[PDB]
């Protein structure tokens, strides 16, 4: 058993933050790369960023840098992603995704939590 | 000197051994004169998770 | 971002193909150009991974090479369980994947 754990979907005012939690389970957590990756219910597929926890290290696409942080936590062995503007373009499910390989950042993805879905009100 | 290493890298602490430890973290020389002293402690240094 | 073509038909027990297309620094440029699969309703998995390899659990049913500056992921012998998006993917250099729009495999 390799399933991430996500959490539930949540309600945000335009504008403010929110913050989406992955528990990871089974497999070694420290080694394996934890990317970030949306997908707007209307279309597509785009990926934002990673964060390792063997070092904290962290990379953004230019489109999410300085707007979204994120950071990890290896005592519940979860990671924790923020948004720090819930505009309306951002209204999407967002799912976190296991690094097929071991110590390396090489950009292809697993296993995909449960989907945790995040709205933008009115 | 002192470290924890994990249970089967223990054979790759003695001279002309070779690994991901014996390499890369903690190389004894060939001309080795002294004893390496080991004991599990999986009871004493590990928590679930 | 990956250019990508919308659609392609089929019918169960026939053969299909799901192109990726772009060049400067894309699918062409890098070996990196793995392939996904999404259900609606559910997470993807990844049925093609690196230039060709399939994951352990894959059918081998499924191909894919880059054919020079593009993509190809194919299907042989499809069932209802092989309909999908099919999301291309790539580097794109400097630590910032891009995906494709998502090819939606339909059988008649
Ligand atoms: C993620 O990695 C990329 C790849 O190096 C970083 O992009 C470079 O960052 C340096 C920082 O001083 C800039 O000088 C370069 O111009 C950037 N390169 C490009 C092509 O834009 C990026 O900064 C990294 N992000 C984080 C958060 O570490």
């Amino acid at each position: 058993q390799v399933q991430l754990v996500q959490s539930g979907a949540e309600v945000k005012k335009p504008g403010a933050s929110v913050k989406v939690s992955c528990k990871a389970s089974g497999y070694t957590f420290t080694g394996y790369y934890m990317h970030w990756v949306r997908q707007a219910p209307g279309q597509g597929l785009e990926w934002m960023g990673w964060i390792n926890p063997n070092s904290g290290g962290t990379n953004y696409t230019q489109m999410f840098q300085g707007r979204v942080t994120m950071t990890r936590d290896t005592s519940i062995s979860t990671a924790y992603m923020e948004v720090s503007r819930l505009r309306s373009d951002d209204t999407a499910v967002y799912y976190c995704a296991r690094d097929r390989s071991w110590a390396v950042v090489y950009y292809y993805m697993d296993v995909w939590g449960k989907g945790t879905t995040v709205t933008v009100s009115s | 000197d002192s470290f924890v290493i994990r249970g089967d890298e223990v054979r790759q602490i003695a001279p002309g051994q070779t690994g991901k430890i014996a390499d890369y973290n903690y190389k004894l020389p060939d001309d080795f004169t002294g004893c390496v002293i080991a004991w599990n402690s999986n009871n004493l240094d590990s928590k679930v998770g | 971002a990956l250019t990508q073509p919308p659609s392609a038909s089929g019918s169960p027990g026939q053969s299909v193909t799901i192109s990726c297309t772009g060049t400067s620094s894309d699918v062409g440029g890098y070996n990196y150009v793995s392939w996904y699969q999404q259900h609606p309703g559910k997470a993807p998995k990844l049925m093609i991974y690196e230039v060709s390899k399939r994951p352990s659990g894959v059918p081998d049913r499924f191909s894919g090479s880059k054919s020079g500056n593009t993509a190809s992921l194919t299907v042989s012998g499809l069932q209802a369980e092989d309909e999908a998006d099919y999301y291309c993917s790539s580097y794109a250099g400097s630590n910032n994947l891009v995906f494709g729009g998502g090819t939606k495999l339909t059988v008649l």
